[PDB]
């Protein structure tokens, strides 16, 4: 996963250093914004049943066309399995979140999601819309706190960058 | 005796990286080795095939449908099977670089693409590359490939792990093959597709030509012109970024230049160099003023040397100093900051710099001299 | 002589090289204005 | 490669000078401002991907010539790389504006980069266009003036590193003429 | 030169991505550290004349047999480029102190050491006998605070280490 | 790359003559005084790794602008480099010494190395002159001049491998000129 | 051309080494060898008209069915071009014995010759059987000196070897 | 090793060839050079007490500091340590005089000597002093001949050389 401490030790190991100053300086902001990125990682995990719901009937009201027959929601267990895929993603930027960086969105739903969902014939800009509908409401002081809301905002849009 | 061996020969067993690389541009950019580690997470095998996909190729896009491909000889790498030079050797061997670099080449271009692919150099001589052709004429392609990576120089240099790049030895045998080495690498935003004229050329792009420049420079021995190593190179993408008193980068060629600024520039240049080399002979000669009192005056100074705290008390008065090796003889801060002013102090120095300078001011105006008929001046 | 780099002056302390390099302390300006050097530069006729 | 802090070391060894008080004026504003220069470098990568697209489909709304048969963005393995082009030049920027200084951005990706869409035939007038527009998108998305995206911040002024972020587009643009 | 910003937009490059959440946070310890470690920057900057003194007669008590002739410190010229080297270290660990890396130090004074002190037969041990006298004459509240004596030790053993 | 004996060959095989008794009065003088050559050659490699610090450091007092800040030998690696490329020509000098002829010299060393002297940035009056030191003390070790070293040697004459050598240091010269 | 001076020099080369006591001591036994190898140099040279006039037609007593039409000897202008190759040789075996090594014939009679006697239809055999008899004519107190003959001989069996 | 043996041997071992005239004759020099550079080995073998004896006070009569508290001689075992380490490199200077090249020496005394040297504190000065301090008390005709003293001096200046 690449997190803030990943990415130092292996540049240190990359050119056989013992870990300088810059290093444990990297580190030092790892203490900082970790008080404001873990704070929305309890919110996402505490109230993850409401997000996957109002963004899977989301996702379908921009695309009604999904449910007619021979298309990807064109049955309910398509549909159960449609929901699933959005609570994977939630989950994966729960784990970033606590991480401090992308890795495990890299990892576990970016990497080879542009050959399956090719394959399948599931449409991404439906994946994308449910994503940015749970971007936009985000209430900054009532959801959760300013710069919680940054750095989840931050990695709702990466997601949305990495799909499209 | 300040190199000990070279880079040709195997890494000893109490070095981690060569001697030679330690203090060349190898420390600089990004022609680094990159190592597989003996155990890779899935995220970290990327980071190996992202650097071979940017060596083996040169520097090429590569769409995922020109991927798929390749997606078989990957996946025994990525299952940990194949190691990193039967990698490029599988990938040598593969349509994609065929029809890149083989499907459209002069033979030459070829030989010297594969020399910059396959290893980290230029074409050295004319010998080498001769016994090359007579590899390929032969036996094919496949025996060719053979011939680059098993012999005694690939192992020795990267073993089977480490992916290939752009080595910066630090010593050349034949001298221009530094030469040749920078202007085969075009800098970082530069492609073989590009150099050599395969999209130009090519219909729609595809099916270009794989010409090449400098055959002329490998038969004879006719070292390559400094504007292709100066203006766009790896030196200036491995550059250290610093204050050079010669700015060794070229600046761009002027337009509308006249014969009477270069011929004004032509007369500084010798008046320059007649004053540097009549100012050689009297430095380190009268170079100082008190240098022939330098002898004398160490005897009048050798008196009431003393040890301990305290001493000169010149009358009734207690306060003294001294006791200090660059302080016993009168030496103060001042004494060892002269040597950080000598580039505009030196009688010398000066001379030598604007003697450079001067000479980088005229070498541009003459490629700009190179144009005659449509060409309007202007008066300065 | 010496020093690449003579000096100007005359009277004792002196090398041979008039002050100024003409005797000129303070010159005339010979340089035209910005819309007369641009005219006869002949290359900026349209600005 | 060098970065602002480096930038004034390079100028004292120029001189064996120690960085003294006079310096670290420059520096020292360079923290102050350092969470404005974060919020404006993840304003530019948050919409990274819509900039491309924007700017490369402004650049053929304006000259058709390009997807004109023989065009140079004819092709689709012609309009990926274009697309591609775009993406690194909008990479090695941000680069540049998180860093605060040029110096990644003129060996890395300018230096040699003339010469690359020369030799190619790639015209050099829509090359231009193309990173006008996204500098034009990066003023808009520093200084929140964006039409349809807002995004939260903090109140205050934020010109300097749009005229900063403005001043290494046209590097770029130069570069590429 | 290596710092904090300049390894973690190189690994971004090497992989071809745009700078995430880590490169960010990266640098927010960057200005949590730099309070401390450019506070003994000018601290070394106004007092650079006292300390090169100290150190070069320390290098000349603790090796007497410099100054014998046909030795390296046998004349007075030599002396004074002695003390010159010890302007010019504790000038690259000043910038060092300010970038934030061991930068300067690495392209300017340990790239190429090893051979031009043996070429000349410029002993290393006087070499890191003046370092080490700077570093244990380190009065951790009265030179300077004392995380800004920290990053300057650092700073100075890292030159040891790297000489010997 | 050739010898003094290949060198007669080659103008020899420039007009299929076979190699007679005229041609072989210069090679049968190459082997009588061939033990003076391996004489010569072991008083240059003996005391070569003085004889580069000996021309380095002349070179520098007489030029204070090197080691000045910007200049081409103030950094500890740009010294390295240089101390490198003065123990490189005295190799090669000592090669064309031991083979007779100076082809390895200019095929191998000089061939290429002016333009990358310029592409450096390297400045050409100081590399003259630190070739010129080593010249003069090339003649000073194969004369036994040096004034604070004596080898043992057979009595006898040896300004011909001196000149030889002093022949060589000139065609290093005016090639990096 | 390979030598005993060609050789220790670019082993020396490419190690980037000065040329050490083994360099100058293989020199030293070119000159015990040189008065040696050198002696049968000008009596070849001297006597070159007849061993190529006595090789040239001991080849043509041993196959005699080279004179047939069809062949390679066919007509006199062939049979003409048959001893100047054996002129050839014998004149790179003099070169060979005065540069002490197998240089002059690796590179001008043996590289490349086994492609052109088979597209020319030129038998080796009968190119080995003039160089054998040349080599089983050596009265070796006659022809020249012990060591001389030994010197010439170990020449024209390395070309009987590379011919075959 | 590095001989005049295992020089012909690789040079052609590398390019495939069978040992060559060329390769005969660099071991002819190998026949007249060793009745002078095997006379040394006997010389220095029977007498190679009073040379370490001779050397190694002549080491710290250079450099008296060496005996300080905190130095590299400071007690007994240290100098007894030092002691032999001059009796080492004589017996690598004897085994180069019977292996004819350099070989022991770079194998045993000087690869990796630069680094130990440099992690123990051993001053390379005080080295080569002791090994310059038997070269110049060689009596040309009274130690050895002339020739075994030129021999026996081209190795000791080989490993001042490789020392600094
Ligand atoms: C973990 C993080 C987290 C969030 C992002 C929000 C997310 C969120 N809020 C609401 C639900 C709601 N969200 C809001 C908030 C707003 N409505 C607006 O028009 C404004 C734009 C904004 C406040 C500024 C309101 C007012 C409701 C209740 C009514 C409604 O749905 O709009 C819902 C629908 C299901 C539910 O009722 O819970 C969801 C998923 N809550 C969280 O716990
Ligand atoms: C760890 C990360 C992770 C994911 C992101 C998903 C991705 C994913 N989705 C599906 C499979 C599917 N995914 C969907 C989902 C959708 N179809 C649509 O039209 C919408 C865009 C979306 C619902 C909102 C559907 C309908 C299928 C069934 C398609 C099929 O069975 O062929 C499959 C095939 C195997 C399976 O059925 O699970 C995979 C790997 N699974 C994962 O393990
Ligand atoms: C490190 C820095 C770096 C870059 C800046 C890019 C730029 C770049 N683009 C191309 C290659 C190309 N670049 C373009 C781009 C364009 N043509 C146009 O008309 C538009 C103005 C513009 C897109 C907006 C096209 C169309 C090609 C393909 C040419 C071809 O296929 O013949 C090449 C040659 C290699 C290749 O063929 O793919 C390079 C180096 N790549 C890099 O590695
Ligand atoms: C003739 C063809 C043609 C086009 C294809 C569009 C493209 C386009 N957009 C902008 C101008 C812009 N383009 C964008 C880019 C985006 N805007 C967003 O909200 C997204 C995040 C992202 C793409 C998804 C932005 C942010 C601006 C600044 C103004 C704004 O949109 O608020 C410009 C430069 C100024 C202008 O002309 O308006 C151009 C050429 N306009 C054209 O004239
Ligand atoms: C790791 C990720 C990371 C970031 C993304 C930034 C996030 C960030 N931005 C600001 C804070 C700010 N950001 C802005 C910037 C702007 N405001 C505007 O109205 C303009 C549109 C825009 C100009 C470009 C301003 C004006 C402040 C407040 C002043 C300041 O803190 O410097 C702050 C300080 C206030 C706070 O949130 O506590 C932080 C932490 N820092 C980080 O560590
Ligand atoms: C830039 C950073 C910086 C430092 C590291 C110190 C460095 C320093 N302090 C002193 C000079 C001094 N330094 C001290 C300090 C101490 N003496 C002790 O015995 C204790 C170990 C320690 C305090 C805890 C004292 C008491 C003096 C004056 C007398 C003396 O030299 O000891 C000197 C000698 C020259 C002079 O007098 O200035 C130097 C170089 N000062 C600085 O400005
Ligand atoms: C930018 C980094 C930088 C350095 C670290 C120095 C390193 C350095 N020192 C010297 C050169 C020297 N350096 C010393 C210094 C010493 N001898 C000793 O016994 C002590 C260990 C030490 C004094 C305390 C001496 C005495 C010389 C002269 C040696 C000579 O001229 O041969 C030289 C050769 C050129 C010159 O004379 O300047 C160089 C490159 N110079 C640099 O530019
Ligand atoms: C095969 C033949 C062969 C050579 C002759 C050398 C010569 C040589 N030197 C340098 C490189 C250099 N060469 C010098 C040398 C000098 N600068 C001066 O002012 C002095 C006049 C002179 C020393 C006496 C310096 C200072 C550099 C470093 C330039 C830099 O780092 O920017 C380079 C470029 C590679 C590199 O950066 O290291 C080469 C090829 N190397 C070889 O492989
Ligand atoms: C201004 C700076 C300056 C220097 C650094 C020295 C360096 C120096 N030495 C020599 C001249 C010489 N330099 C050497 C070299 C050496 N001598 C030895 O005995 C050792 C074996 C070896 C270094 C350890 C030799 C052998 C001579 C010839 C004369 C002699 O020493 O006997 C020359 C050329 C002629 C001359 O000027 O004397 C120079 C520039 N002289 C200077 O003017
Ligand atoms: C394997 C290593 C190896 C060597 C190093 C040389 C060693 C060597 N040198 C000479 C011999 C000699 N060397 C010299 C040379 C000189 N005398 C002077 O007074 C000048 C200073 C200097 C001129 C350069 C002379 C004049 C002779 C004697 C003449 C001669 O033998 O040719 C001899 C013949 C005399 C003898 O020692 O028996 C030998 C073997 N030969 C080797 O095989
Ligand atoms: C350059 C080196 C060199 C040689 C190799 C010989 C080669 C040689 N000798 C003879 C010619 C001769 N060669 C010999 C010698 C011998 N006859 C025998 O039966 C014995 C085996 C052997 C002496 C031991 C004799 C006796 C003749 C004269 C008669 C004859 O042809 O046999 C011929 C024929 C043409 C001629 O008459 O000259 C040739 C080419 N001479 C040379 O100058
Ligand atoms: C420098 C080294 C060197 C050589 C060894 C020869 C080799 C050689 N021989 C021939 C060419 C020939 N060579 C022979 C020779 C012979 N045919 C036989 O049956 C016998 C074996 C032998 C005579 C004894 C003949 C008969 C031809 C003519 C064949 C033809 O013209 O097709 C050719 C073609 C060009 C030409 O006619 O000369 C060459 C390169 N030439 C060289 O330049
Ligand atoms: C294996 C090779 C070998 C040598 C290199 C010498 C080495 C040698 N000779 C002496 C010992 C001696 N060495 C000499 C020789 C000389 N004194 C001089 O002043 C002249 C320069 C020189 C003769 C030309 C003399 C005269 C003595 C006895 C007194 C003394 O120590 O000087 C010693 C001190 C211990 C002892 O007495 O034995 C040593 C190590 N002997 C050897 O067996
Ligand atoms: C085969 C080759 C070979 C060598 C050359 C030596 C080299 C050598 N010396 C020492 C170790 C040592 N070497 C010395 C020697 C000296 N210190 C000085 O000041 C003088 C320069 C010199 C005496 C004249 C001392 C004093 C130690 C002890 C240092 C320690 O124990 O840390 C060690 C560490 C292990 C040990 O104690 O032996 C090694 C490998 N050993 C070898 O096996």
């Amino acid at each position: 996963m690449k997190s803030v401490i990943t990415t130092v030790v292996s540049a240190a190991d990359a050119a056989g250093r013992f870990p300088s100053n810059s290093d444990l300086e990297s580190i030092q902001g790892n203490i900082q914004r970790s008080a404001a990125r873990l704070e929305a990682a309890e919110k996402l995990a505490g109230n993850h049943e409401a997000v996957v719901k109002e963004a899977g009937d989301a996702c379908f009201a921009k695309y009604a066309y999904l449910k007619n027959p021979g298309e990807a929601g064109e049955n309910q267990e398509k549909i159960n399995k449609c929901y699933r895929d959005v609570d994977h993603y939630m989950r994966l930027v729960n784990y970033c979140l606590v991480v401090g960086g992308t890795g495990p969105l890299d990892e576990w739903g970016i990497a080879g999601a542009r050959e399956v969902y090719r394959t399948l014939n599931l449409p991404t800009s439906a994946y994308v819309a449910s994503i940015a509908y749970t971007r936009d409401r985000l209430c900054v002081p009532r959801d959760m706190s300013a710069q919680a809301g940054v750095e989840f905002s931050a990695y709702l849009d990466y997601l949305i960058n990495a799909l499209s | 005796k300040v190199v000990d061996r070279l880079d040709s020969q195997p890494s000893a067993a109490f070095e981690q990286t060569k001697q030679v690389y330690t203090f060349s541009r190898y420390i600089l950019g990004p022609h680094r080795a990159v190592v597989a580690p003996v155990a890779m997470d899935p995220s970290e095998k990327e980071v190996v095939l992202r650097a071979v996909y940017r060596q083996v190729f040169g520097n090429a896009y590569i769409m995922e449908e020109e991927r798929a491909e390749l997606r078989v000889m990957e996946s025994q790498f990525l299952l940990g099977e194949l190691s990193v030079k039967e990698l490029v050797r599988a990938l040598a061997k593969s349509s994609t670089y065929k029809v890149r670099f083989f499907e459209g080449a002069v033979q030459y271009r070829f030989i010297e693409l594969c020399f910059k692919h396959l290893l980290g150099r230029a074409p050295d001589n004319h010998e080498e590359i001769a016994v090359h052709m007579r590899k390929y004429q032969q036996e094919g392609y496949d025996a060719e490939i053979d011939s680059y990576l098993d012999a005694g120089e690939y192992d020795n240099v990267f073993g089977d792990d480490t992916v290939p790049f752009l080595r910066f030895r630090g010593v050349y045998t034949p001298c221009d093959s530094f030469n040749r080495q920078c202007a085969l690498q075009g800098g970082w935003a530069n492609s073989d597709k590009a150099m050599g004229g395969a999209a130009l050329s090519g219909y729609n792009g595809s099916d270009g030509r794989q010409m090449s420049t400098m055959i002329g420079n490998y038969i004879s021995g006719k070292p390559i012109p400094y504007e292709k190593v100066a203006a766009d190179t790896p030196l200036k993408s491995t550059a250290p970024n610093w204050y050079a008193r010669p700015n060794p980068a070229l600046a761009p060629q002027p337009a509308y230049v006249s014969a009477k600024e270069i011929a004004e520039l032509r007369s500084r240049v010798s008046k320059l160099e007649a004053a540097w080399s009549v100012a050689v002979k009297q430095s380190a000669a009268a170079k100082d003023t008190v240098e022939t009192w330098r002898a004398a005056a160490k005897e009048m100074a050798a008196m009431r040397g003393i040890s301990p705290m305290g001493e000169a008390y010149f009358g009734g008065i207690a306060q003294k100093v001294d006791n200090g090796a660059l302080a016993q003889l009168g030496n103060k801060a001042s004494s060892y900051k002269k040597y950080l002013y000598a580039i505009e102090t030196d009688e010398v120095s000066r001379l030598e710099v604007d003697l450079e300078e001067a000479k980088g001011q005229l070498r541009v105006l003459e490629a700009a001299m190179a144009k005659s008929t449509p060409m309007t001046r202007t008066a300065e | 002589a010496r020093t690449a780099y003579p000096y100007t002056g005359s009277g004792y302390g002196s090398a041979g090289v008039p002050y100024g390099q003409d005797t000129y302390g303070y010159k005339a300006t010979t340089a035209k204005s910005i819309t007369e050097t641009a005219a006869q530069a002949g290359v900026f006729n349209t600005f | 490669m060098l970065d602002a802090f480096s930038r004034v070391v390079v100028n004292s060894d120029a001189k064996a000078a120690y960085v003294g008080g006079s310096d670290l004026q420059a520096l020292k504003s360079f923290i102050a401002d350092g969470n404005k220069r974060l919020d404006a470098v993840n304003s530019i990568v948050s919409n990274a991907s819509c900039m491309v697209s924007d700017a490369v489909s402004g650049m053929i709304c304006e000259n058709p010539g390009l997807i004109s048969p023989g065009g140079n963005c004819y092709t689709n393995r012609r309009m990926a790389a274009c697309l591609r082009d775009g993406e690194i030049i909008l990479r090695y920027v941000s680069y540049a504006l998180l860093a605060g200084d040029a110096s990644v951005l003129e060996d890395r990706c300018l230096n040699g980069l003339k010469e690359t869409y020369i030799a190619l035939g790639v015209p050099t007038n829509s090359s231009i266009r193309a990173v006008s527009i996204m500098k034009a998108q990066a003023v808009a998305f520093i200084t929140n003036t964006a039409t349809e995206r807002k995004m939260s911040f903090a109140a205050g002024d934020c010109t300097s590193l749009a005229s900063e972020v403005a001043s290494y587009f046209d590097r770029v643009g130069a570069a590429i003429s």
